[PDB]
């Protein structure tokens, strides 16, 4: 409460709980590679409370997402909605299989 | 050959191979397994 701050992000999203100990300034894993990576100077704090009744119902839900397939790491404070199919062998192929 | 074996021997006998005169490209083994834990000690996964 006793310091001024020239700007503030809010960054928010829904994660698992093992993720939760990902998310760190310099970290490794499939969310902490290519999905979220904090910068490794990281001035700042995380935030993780447990919802299980707002994320959960009966019959399931699937609503939300995550990648484990880019074609390179991401660096630091970048987002990479795109939907596309990581090559594998030498194929162009576009598709699912 | 390492990583399409059947018979990943137990903790208790940790089966050691040697690997010499060969060329060494890594992109079979991130194609191989889709990794939980690529953390490295000696050197940058990505400088590999
Ligand atoms: C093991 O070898 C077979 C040989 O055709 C290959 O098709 C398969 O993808 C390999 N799988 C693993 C898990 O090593």
């Amino acid at each position: 409460n006793d310091l001024c701050f020239t700007n503030v992000y809010a960054d928010s999203f829904v994660i698992k709980g093992n993720e939760v100990s990902q998310i760190a300034p310099g970290q490794t894993g499939n969310i902490a590679d290519y999905n979220y990576k904090l910068p490794d100077d990281f001035t700042g704090c995380v935030i993780a409370w447990n919802s299980n009744k707002l994320d959960s119902k009966h019959s399931g839900n699937y609503d939300y997402w995550y990648r484990l397939f880019r074609k390179s790491k991401l660096k630091p404070f970048e987002r990479d909605i795109s939907t596309e199919i990581y090559q594998a062998g030498n194929k162009p192929c576009k598709g699912k299989g | 050959e390492v990583f399409n074996a059947t018979r990943f021997a137990s903790v208790y006998a940790w089966n050691r191979k040697r690997i010499s005169n060969c060329v060494a490209d890594y992109s079979v083994l991130y194609n191989f397994a889709p990794f939980f834990a690529f953390k490295c000690y000696g050197v940058s996964p990505t400088k590999l």
